């Protein structure tokens, strides 16, 4: 009877994973999941080896499919997106940016202190560059600050180029580079452990974080005015709902048959 | 806070207020430790992720802080004693209660306007109940057979 | 079922927000709202992540997109509009102006006391400038008064320049500067709490009110004879109405499937 | 069998709670109810402590969720609604205004004596202000009377400002303040005991009635020409109807199982 | 150490119909088996009276 | 303290058919397990008549 | 590890934790040889095929 | 041990000890489910229930 319950457990896990994907059809930066199953074959020294009925179906791993999601256009300079491979670096505490998590949604804004933060008031991290210098001076990530006054002159517009550099223009007609958004990549994206709010953290199965600039090396570009929706396909998810129910029903029939066998002997 | 004075641990977060405005449970009305009394001048109540409870007052910017929630964890929550009314008690196998701010030192975070459903899977419970019913009838066959053997012996021997 | 029920609530929140924007397609000074969601995953020490699905969809925040809206022309000198960044200051009680709220609609008129008030009979706040002096003398906002007789001479016309100064010419041909409309700005517009009648108030997450003039610093200009429509796009809202309907039907289908699984087991 | 009977009773209560919410989908000023459950764990000195099966499910309380409901516009000046926190004070007998009850619906009208009364011919309570004075003189609530003739001059129109003051203009062109509607608040709204006709009374679990004006302190505003519908969500109640049925069906299967166990022993 | 008063509740009987009915099966057979010994002794005394 | 007369209205029965049906099943099971003792005692008395 | 000090051998795999974090049996609470203490900094537990906890 | 409300780490109230005999068949049955030590029973062996 446990083999049938293994099928029911495997099928219900498939339903729960698909239902999770459908629920997050509108969350920004969501990466869908796929339930992977494996076989069970246990034998001992005293077990016959010629006939080997399986032990059922085992859950192998709930994958974290990381393909690029479709982009929405909001015409908002504070909404960002990574076109390619990479995640944004976001720290919950401004003082300590080492305790940071990886995210894919770029819905940012300015706090009351003019720090570019997420919806959860978590500070975005970036590289510190001199106003006159070019490339990154010190590679250590720091929270991104866009001053209201620089000189003086009051902030007028903020825009991001393909290199991720945040540029703020002021009343005095002075364009000052205030930094560039840091991009993080890992050798294994599916090894990242999932936190809340469409955010990940580094693990040992995912390797170490790779800090780099946008449009440099293996990293992608940064586009402002765009957001990335969920990377799920509604038709595929709805169909997977169909196939998973007809596998819970088939397995439940096997569970029903096994019970009726035991009832048959109990009436002798 | 239990009526006897002890502290009970609950995962059920459905709270309410009594006539004095103290934050109590929505069931029997046990006050939450530490006391969180809402002033009558409040117009909106917000509870932070770190458990900081604050209210908003008309004609006064910035939320007015009224209290701080603290939550307790256990090394072995399975050793807790169920005492009913969605309440637990610490036991010898549960471990010493460790209290702290909700969000540091591995503690969870307070989610306002959100409730935690039961982790029961009716699919698992119903399937297991069928299996246990079959095993129950297995041992009745042994008792029924044993009774018939003793009846046979009472007539023959 | 709980993950599916989370999806329905998330899809319903998007539909309610979209309906609110469409319902306010005509109100002056309205700023549209965008609903943002976040994932959920919480795994215990005793739970094996490899065999776990997600917790559903969590609503993260309903913003308050503050991009500039289209301007309507009424040829009414008492209708004002802020072109740029800044808010009008509106106080409910004349005696106490420090307790005020921010608004973007400028449909003003004069009550029996010749005070420039809104449609809700709430006093507009402005700075006091001497008839002979230049810039603002006392920076504390006070209700703007337009005397009928100044000298004497009776009020004939009232006009506003780009600096927000209210100038009135009278019967004796004397041009008098009666004050200038106050402009209020906050570092974080998204943090303002929404009051009734398309009005906002300063909060802890929006910084403190910054009092300044129009066309000064980072503030925008003040134009009379103009009013702001909603900053919504009907085509965008109508399309999002379709998407929120389907993202709800899919979750209801997911809720339907999870129900039939249970009924299949209650018949064994 | 009592554990399964507790499950049926708890589940059946949720149907009755939801059914009352659905039944009152149109009554003005209705507040939805929620069923809350708790566990039963009973032990004695002679009961084994390590193995602790529960005693079932006990209904803890049926709550009275007091969140603001949607507002309907009828263009009737006698239709009053409290936007925010507060209650209307309604007295059954005119002579004694201490015997009052709290209600949220404001479908008011005048009887033959020109007293503003509800649909049940119960008197609304308000404060007494002198026509020439300002704020409330005596805080003791009294029924609000709108005289047809004041002077003379016959009553023409009645309106309420945001402060709840009822003002009537007459034939002689005299604007007279007739009083203001009293607003009542309790520290705990959940503790109000429920009478008939969408009316509540103050209890020990709700605290003492707090008397105040509208738009003062913690109180909300009074809007005439509006009525508030029930605060229920049709989608939520229909879904809760679905989930409550699946728990009564599951529990009855457990009750069915327990009987078949007893029948099995009865056949030895 | 006293128990608490729970309103709108009743304490059902602690009898276990499983345990009671099984013990009745055991009690019946032991009761019948003792009657076998008395019957055996009765037949033995009949044999002794008829022979001796 | 008395109630109020509501014209054009009636008060239905307060019986809960769910409770009556559940109580019916339990009352039947207790009825059948009492008959088992009478059935068991009848077999015992029959056995004693045959033996003693 | 039996209370008397000797070592017992079991096929049952139902384990849990005590108040001190040690992996014990889900019945009488006997520890597992060798002692496997889960620290308070752990957010997940992985038991490898080769038994490496 | 017993458990007391308001106190973790259940309180110990006493320790039980049991006696074994080399020849328990040599014990003298005195009824009431009781035995008495005798000459051929052997010396009583009292100790903690589970050692030696």
């Amino acid at each position: 009877s446990y083999v049938s319950l293994s099928g029911l457990s495997a099928a219900q896990l498939d339903l729960n994973t698909t239902s999770n994907n459908i629920a997050n059809a509108n969350t920004y930066g969501f990466k869908e999941s796929r339930a992977e199953f494996a076989d069970v074959y246990s034998n001992s020294l005293f077990t016959n080896a010629k006939t080997t009925p399986g032990g059922g179906a085992q859950a192998s791993q709930v994958a974290q499919q990381f393909h690029e999601g479709s982009s929405i256009y909001t015409n908002n300079p504070m909404d960002l997106r990574v076109s390619g491979t990479g995640f944004f670096a976001v720290a919950k505490e401004r003082l300590t940016p080492q305790q940071n998590e990886l995210t894919r949604n770029g819905a940012f804004h300015l706090n009351k202190e003019n720090y570019m933060v997420t919806a959860n008031d978590e500070f975005l991290l970036g590289y510190q560059v001199d106003p006159s210098s070019g490339e990154v001076s010190s590679y250590e990530p720091q929270p991104i600050n866009i001053p209201a006054e620089f000189g003086t002159g009051f902030l007028t517009k903020v825009d991001f180029d393909e290199n991720g550099s945040v540029m703020g223009t002021y009343s005095n007609g002075e364009n000052v580079t205030l930094g560039r958004v840091a991009l993080v990549r890992v050798p294994n994206e599916q090894g990242l452990d999932k936190k809340g709010g469409t955010q990940w953290d580094s693990t040992q199965f995912s390797g170490d974080k790779i800090w780099g600039e946008s449009n440099k090396g293996s990293f992608g570009t940064i586009n402002n005015g765009m957001l990335e929706q969920s990377n799920i396909d509604m038709t595929q998810e709805l169909v997977d709902l169909i196939s998973a129910q007809r596998n819970f029903q088939a397995n439940s029939r096997s569970l029903e048959v096994h019970n009726q066998l035991q009832q048959n002997i109990l009436q002798i | 806070t239990l009526p006897d004075g002890n502290i009970g641990y609950t995962r059920n977060g459905q709270f309410t207020l009594n006539g004095e405005g103290t934050l109590v449970t929505s069931g029997s009305g046990y006050p939450v430790e530490p006391e969180i009394v809402i002033p009558e001048d409040a117009i909106s109540i917000t509870v932070g992720t770190d458990g900081e409870v604050s209210v908003r007052v008309r004609g006064q910017q910035d939320n007015q802080v009224v209290g701080q929630l603290t939550i307790t964890d256990f090394v072995n929550p399975g050793g807790l004693e169920p005492i009913g009314q969605n309440l637990y008690l610490p036991t010898g196998a549960s471990g010493d209660p460790q209290e702290g701010v909700p969000g540091l030192d591995g503690l969870g975070e307070i989610r306002q306007s959100m409730l935690e459903a039961s982790n029961v899977n009716v699919t698992e419970e119903l399937v297991n109940m069928i299996e246990a019913q079959r095993v129950y009838e297995m041992n009745s066959k042994v008792i029924s057979s044993v009774d018939k053997m003793m009846s046979f012996v009472n007539q023959q021997l």
